């Protein structure tokens, strides 16, 4: 609900169910590791220059 | 103070309620030299007679080391199973596979869940059953649903409610613990009682619970271990072992179902009222779920009692 | 533990076995004081401290072993209490609720109690003893003897009162086995 | 409004006015036991106290009790007691099934019935 | 109006029938229970429960034939400081402890004398100079320092105090 | 419910339970002394108090409110009880009995005639009331630690009773405040 | 943290690469690495699904699960129940009070039992005079003095 | 694991997640605290506990005063891994592959299912096979190559699913203590293999009119050819 209702914070246990899925998920690596999606903004269309592409002599 | 006679059971009976340990320690010596001329003289009513009250000595001891080791050289299990009635194929099975039975039986006691999350995480690295006992077989026990501890009292009148907690074996979610305690408390009630009808029903009680042990279902705590997993000094019988049990794995074996067998009429069903200390400082009611405490400081708090049912079955 | 000190040495002699074995400790930490042992684990007040970290204990109330006995006023000096912060938790929520009954106004506080979880590795302690107290008498008593009683107790029958209620007499005379020997 | 029902501490010995006096504490603790606890001063201006251990206090109050029934001789409850001291001089761990416990699952030993029933130490196929 | 109905709908395991069956007559339960336990809570509990510390310490007291009445006044006299719990604690765990604080206060030893007011030092008066050096009060004060560095505990610095002032002669590069 | 409706009753034939032969949960008989105290000259409410707290277990550091741990205590020589100055003639008791006619107004003396050991017993009452009312159990349990003997032969040399060695700081009498 | 070892394993972290709700994304980008940096113990699993759960999940070494809802949370949010992921071993929640303070108790003396303190009876600092006693000399001179002073005022 | 999913159950039941219900949670039936009301902390073992275990019992729990069902039973457990078979693989389909790739898309989709799912349950019936290898029957110890050979898979002695491991990396793997999850199957099931071909060749000892005559004739032609084409001999 709200950030800071009470109801906020339930479900402490089987939000998750603690076994990955064997196609899509993976560890996270480190520092060198590029993350689909992660962005320092917050972007809530998180489009590149490759799913929505440009038109304009420079990249803006 | 003095030799040239071997001491009866009446004098190791006696000998357990004393704290002072170099009477225990001296006491010890005489159990071993009593059992070697029991054995030399191949009487079974010494040497038998020697081994219930020496069993109780044994468990008044402080360390389970020695205790363990002079329990093991002088080979209780295989000869008080001999003794009881039905229960024959299963006394010699265990002097088979006691080597492979100590390999299988954890260092510690303590943070039980942990140790097997470990044992868990080996096997993401890249079978002929042997006796069921409850130490080794832990990782078993996490696997069960539903957990039926066996109590003497049970056998009054009837046999049929343990005949219907074996109906439940074979689901394959259910498990019976039979202890040595419960099987030595039905054999003296066999040859002792007011009736002519108890006894019948714990003749037959015994050859039923030899039959699932020899094929595999049920599960049996050998003195041996029972002495490793009661607390140390503490004294055990056919009431507390039970709730030595029903904690240990109440406390070790969090997700798993404990109900107790026993009779409506039964001392040990409400272990805080009756089985009780004094009042202790040194316990308290939180005391069943923290993991440097003996398992008997459990039983002066009701918890003990939410996390273990007690039923019947049929 | 570096052993207690004195300007006498046979005070020192004498009380260097003592101090040996277990000890427990009096710790004032955020207002709440806690009797401490060795392999003891306490909730603290929250510490701003990294998690496994090791800590010492400066407020040191009271030291005592088995034999010994150190009362701090106010304060000690010298006490090793060295723990190891083990969880930093919130712990069981304490709902208060506040409803006036005149008002349709309904307040749910949640109170989890913000600790420190901290378990004890050592208690160490190194006294600077002066001398030797006489206590019924005040005085810094010179000579140290073991052997003789500081002060010496005597019993109560004058024969004097009639109506003093009499304990048994086993337990009105009865004369204490010297310590320190 | 409420009757108060918490605890009330037991009226003490009236003062002589002598307390009022520096110098003279109006704690009067001359006991048994009292001469044991030697008073050493520290540097700090905290004190340092020698006392006897645990065992050695309910040493001493054993052999008051034994002493006590040399005369007359000892008493169950005397028995239980002694016993009780006993035990707890030598503990080394801690005790928490009933006391009566051990005797109500020997009893066996003390009441013997006839001999076609009779148990004895072994039992089975005999 | 807010009741707080949905967090409260969760606890009605710990009502017997009519209240966990039925909503709102278990809600106006636990409301009630809540919130008369809070008014306890934060006004009464707090009496009697220090109404049983001070029983306990007062019957142990009793034991060695004084009572809470003294030993409250001595313990506050001799700067001892040890709470109630504390002496709960003590009476219950180590008995021996606690009848050492009782014959510390029924001695006479002198308790310990009230805090010093911080006093000036005579060379605070020297002026200088008389007529590349340190004001006296200032090489005073850090010796004063130093030594209560010197004073916790053992440690690789030593004991010996002057050529730890002078510690800073050994940074310095002679011309 | 948790307490159940078909109760344990006096005119129920199962009878009412003595808390000494009991085996309960909040009920200790392992770490137990006996005392003995003699009533001779001692002020009847004064032995009350006293008594009182030895048998609620009050006079234990480690004394719980739900734990009941007593100590048996054997009241001796009821008889010689004394009640300052007048206080016998003038100190009632009194009782209402659910019925027309709810007053029962009796003088000291007159319980004194009837039984003395009802007297010590009534301050008992009174006693342990003033810190226990409002559970049975912990009301009736500690009273039947007392062993009230109106003169000095009492069946328990068995035990060894430890005389109870206590003086009365009080000064004063003691004085009839009762609304 | 015991004895050395955290307790904590894994760290669940499920989110949509291109979907919306940029705070988990964020956290992914900007604050995850200082974690991993930190605490290189404890394995983080990422979990891009279509439409995510947006709660956090640790696992500890007992088999423990424990979650916080971070739907629309801000990073530092997030990074803060991680940080409370850690720092729990997640066995217990007791109360504060002052009887949840001490988890164990224990005496390093020993424990008050009724029979310690029992057998001491009180006792007089400086020694009586006894009232049946042989009077020496002195004390016969002194107190017939004292005696005959009383008559002889009286009479 | 009281309630939801037992040991050898085919469900996957998620215990603290409700998944299946037509409700919010409205009351949250074994409760200790009444702080379990805005923060229950399930999850931790000794709450969950005390939840777990107030669940009504299912038809896979088969509560106490009921009779509950024989499942380790050898002589139920090879037939329910039979009727996995017929699932996926219809009698038609059967006899076309039993001939001899030529097969509509669709339908070998429908291969590659029966294989995928034939995996899965043997992974969740062998730590109930593994229990009754001892007392199990004649018939059904054949059954054991039979159903792999309906469910077109071949068992591994050193086309084939149980040989290799579903790929996941050891630190993002489940390794939970109390759920039956056994990490090496193809190690598992290949000295499963071997251990019930051993005691195939003890009952064919042990049983050394014309009923007789003519069945022991043909089991004994069974024994080769089964076991023959999964690779084994004798
Ligand atoms: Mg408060």
């Amino acid at each position: 609900s709200s950030i800071f209702s009470p109801r906020y914070d339930w479900r402490t246990s089987g939000v998750h169910d603690i076994a990955p899925r064997d196609e899509g998920d993976f560890l996270y690596q480190g520092p060198q590791h590029v993350l689909p999606g992660a962005h320092p903004l917050p972007l809530h269309h998180p489009h590149n220059t490759i799913t929505r592409p440009v038109i304009s002599p420079y990249i803006p | 103070s003095d030799t040239a006679s071997p001491r009866g059971p009446d004098f190791f009976a006696a000998v357990s309620r004393t704290k002072d340990t170099p009477t225990k320690k001296r006491a010890l010596c005489l159990l071993q030299e009593a059992i070697d001329n029991a054995s030399a003289k191949a009487d079974k009513v010494t040497l038998l007679g020697l081994l219930e009250s020496g069993s109780e000595f044994l468990l008044s001891l402080v360390d389970k080391g020695v205790a363990h080791t002079f329990a093991t050289q002088n080979l209780f299990d295989y000869r008080i199973l001999n003794s009881f009635l039905h229960c024959s194929l299963v006394a010699d099975r265990l002097r088979v596979e006691q080597s492979v039975i100590t390999s299988l039986i954890p260092s510690s006691l303590r943070d039980v869940q942990v140790q097997m999350l470990m044992s868990n995480e080996r096997n993401a690295l890249n079978l002929k059953r042997p006796l069921m006992t409850m130490l080794s077989q832990l990782e078993y026990l996490n696997s069960i649903d539903s957990v039926f501890i066996l109590h003497s009292s049970l056998m009054a009148t009837s046999t049929d409610q343990l005949v219907s907690a074996v109906r439940r074996l074979p689901s394959g979610k259910d498990s019976l613990i039979v202890t040595m305690s419960c099987l030595r408390a039905l054999s003296v009630k066999s040859l002792t009682s007011p009736s002519m009808k108890e006894r019948i029903a714990c003749a037959r009680a015994l050859e039923i619970v030899s039959y699932e042990l020899e094929k595999g279902r049920a599960v049996l705590l050998p003195f041996s271990e029972e002495i490793l997993l009661h607390d140390a000094g503490a004294y055990c019988d056919e009431d507390l072992m039970l709730w030595t049990v029903a904690a240990f794995l109440a406390r070790e074996l969090p997700l798993v179902k404990v109900h107790t067998l026993m009779h409506s009429n039964c001392t040990a069903r409400t272990p805080y009222r009756f089985l009780k200390g004094g009042h202790n400082l040194l316990v308290s009611s939180r005391s069943l779920y923290d993991k440097g405490a003996p398992l008997l400081s459990s039983l002066h708090s009701k918890e003990l009692r939410l996390v273990t049912h007690n039923v019947r079955l049929r | 533990a570096n052993g207690l000190r004195c300007p006498d040495a046979l005070i020192t002699r004498t009380l260097n076995p003592l101090l040996n074995g277990p000890k427990f400790a009096v710790i004032y930490c955020g207002n709440h004081q806690y009797k401490v042992a060795v392999g003891d684990v306490i909730a603290v007040q929250r510490l701003r401290v990294e998690i496994g970290s090791h800590i010492a204990l400066k407020k040191v109330l009271m030291v005592g072993g088995p034999r010994f006995t150190a009362i701090g006023r106010p304060l000690l000096e010298g006490v090793r209490v060295t723990a190891q912060v083990e969880e930093q938790k919130r712990m069981r929520n304490v709902v208060s609720l506040f409803a006036t009954p005149g008002r349709r106004h309904v307040r749910w506080v949640d109170a989890p109690h913000a600790a420190t979880i901290i378990r004890i590795c050592e208690i160490f302690y190194s006294p600077n003893v002066v001398g030797e107290l006489d206590k019924y008498k005040g005085e810094l008593l010179e000579t140290f003897t073991p052997g003789q009683h500081t002060n010496p107790v005597y019993p109560v029958d004058d024969g004097y009162d009639v109506f003093r209620k009499k304990d048994k007499e086993a337990m009105e005379n009865a004369t204490t086995f010297l310590d320190l020997l | 409004p409420k009757k108060d029902r918490r605890f009330r501490v037991q009226p003490l010995p009236s003062l002589h006015a002598n307390s009022l006096a520096d110098d003279t504490p109006l704690v009067t603790t001359t006991r048994t036991l009292s001469p044991n606890f030697r008073a050493f001063a520290l540097q700090d201006g905290g004190v340092f106290f020698t006392h006897p251990s645990h065992e050695q206090v309910m040493r001493v109050g054993q052999n008051i009790l034994a002493e006590e029934t040399k005369a007359t001789g000892m008493t169950s409850m005397d028995t239980y007691v002694n016993s009780r001291i006993q035990s707890i001089i030598a503990e080394n761990t801690v005790e928490n099934v009933a006391l009566s416990h051990w005797r109500r699952r020997h009893m066996w030993n003390l009441v013997r019935t006839h001999g076609k029933l009779q148990r004895h130490w072994g039992v089975s196929d005999a | 109006h807010y009741r707080a109905k949905l967090e409260l709908d969760r606890i009605r395991s710990m009502l017997r029938g009519r209240a966990r069956l039925e909503r709102k007559v278990g809600l106006k339960r636990l409301f009630f229970l809540m919130r008369t336990q809070t008014r306890y809570r934060v006004e009464q509990q707090a009496h009697w429960e220090r109404a049983i510390v001070r029983k306990n310490v007062d019957s142990a007291a009793r034991e060695h034939g004084t009572g809470w009445q003294h030993l409250r006044n001595e313990l506050g006299r001799q700067n001892v400081m040890l709470l109630p719990r504390s002496q709960q604690l003590l009476a219950q765990y180590e008995p021996l402890a606690f009848r050492a604080v009782v014959e510390l206060c029924a001695s006479r030893i002198p308790p310990p004398p009230p805090p010093v007011v911080a006093s000036v030092p005579e060379e605070s008066y020297t002026l200088w100079p008389p007529a590349s050096l340190s004001h006296p009060a200032a090489r005073v004060e850090l010796r004063c320092g130093v030594e209560r560095v010197l004073r916790r505990g053992p440690s690789g610095l030593g004991n010996n105090v002057n050529e730890l002032i002078d510690a800073w002669k050994e940074f310095d590069v002679s011309p | 419910p948790f307490k159940s409706v078909l109760r344990r009753h006096k005119h129920h034939p199962e009878g009412l339970p003595l808390y000494n032969d009991m085996s309960k949960q909040w009920l200790c008989r392992e770490g137990e002394r006996w005392w003995l105290l003699d009533a001779r000259g001692e002020q009847l409410p004064r032995v009350a108090a006293v008594a009182a707290q030895y048998i609620t277990g009050q006079h234990r550091p480690d004394f719980t409110p739900g734990m009941i741990t007593g100590d048996h205590v054997v009241i001796v020589n009821i008889k010689d009880v004394v009640m300052v100055g007048d206080q016998w003639i003038r100190v009632p008791i009194t009782w209402q009995t659910a019925y027309p006619g709810g007053k029962y107004r009796i003088r000291l003396t007159d319980m004194y005639e009837r039984d003395p050991c009802m007297l010590m017993w009534w301050f008992l009452k009174d006693e342990v009331n003033r810190h226990f009312v409002r559970k049975l159990k912990t009301r009736i349990a500690p009273l039947e630690k007392a062993w009230l003997y109106e003169d000095s032969i009492h069946p328990h040399a068995d035990k060894n009773p430890r005389p109870l060695c206590w003086t009365d700081p009080e000064v004063k009498g003691w004085k009839y405040r009762d609304p | 943290s015991r004895n050395g070892e955290l307790c904590l394993k894994k760290v669940i972290i499920s989110y949509c690469p291109s979907n919306g709700a940029p705070n988990t994304r964020q956290f992914l980008a900007t604050h995850l690495p200082h974690f991993h940096a930190k605490y290189p113990s404890v394995s983080i699993d990422l979990r891009p699904r279509l439409w995510p759960e947006m709660a956090i999940t640790g696992v500890y070494r007992d088999g423990s699960e424990r979650s916080y809802n971070t739907k629309n949370l801000s990073p530092m949010g997030i990074f803060l129940r991680l940080n409370n992921l850690v720092s729990t071993a997640n066995d217990y929640d007791q109360p504060f009070c002052a009887s949840h303070l001490h988890f164990q108790r224990r005496s390093v003396q020993g424990t008050w039992n009724p029979w310690l303190w029992n057998y001491e009876t009180e006792r007089r600092r400086t020694e009586a005079p006894q009232w049946r006693r042989k009077l020496s000399e002195k004390e016969w001179d002194y107190y017939v003095g004292q005696y005959s002073a009383q008559m002889k005022q009286e009479e | 694991v009281y309630g939801g999913s037992g040991r050898g159950d085919l469900l996957y039941e998620n215990p603290d997640a409700r998944r299946h219900s037509g409700r919010a949670l409205g009351v949250l039936n074994g409760v200790r605290h009444s702080s379990q009301a805005t923060m229950p902390e399930s999850g931790q073992l000794y709450y969950r506990k005390l939840i777990l275990h107030s669940r009504p019992p299912n038809g896979s729990c088969a509560g106490l005063q009921r009779h509950c069902h024989d499942t380790c039973n050898w002589s139920y457990l090879i037939p329910s891994l039979h009727r996995c078979a017929e699932s996926a693989i219809s009698a038609k389909l059967w006899e076309k592959m039993c001939q001899l790739v030529n097969l509509t898309q669709y339908e070998r989709q429908r291969v590659r299912d029966g294989q995928n799912l034939y995996r899965y349950e043997v992974h969740q019936r062998l730590p109930l096979l593994e229990e009754s290898i001892g007392w199990a029957q004649l018939d059904d110890l054949l059954g054991w190559f039979r159903s792999a050979r309906r469910a077109w898979v071949r068992l591994p002695t050193s086309s084939s699913a149980m040989s290799c491991r579903l790929e996941g990396h050891a630190d993002s793997r489940d390794t939970t203590p109390g759920r039956n999850q056994v990490f090496d199957t193809p190690e598992r099931v290949e000295q499963l293999t071997e251990a019930t071909v051993h005691r195939i060749r003890e009952e064919l000892q042990r049983l050394n009119s014309a009923r007789r005559l003519a069945r022991d004739e043909e089991l004994s032609r069974c024994v080769e050819e089964e076991l023959g084409w999964h690779g084994v001999a004798l």
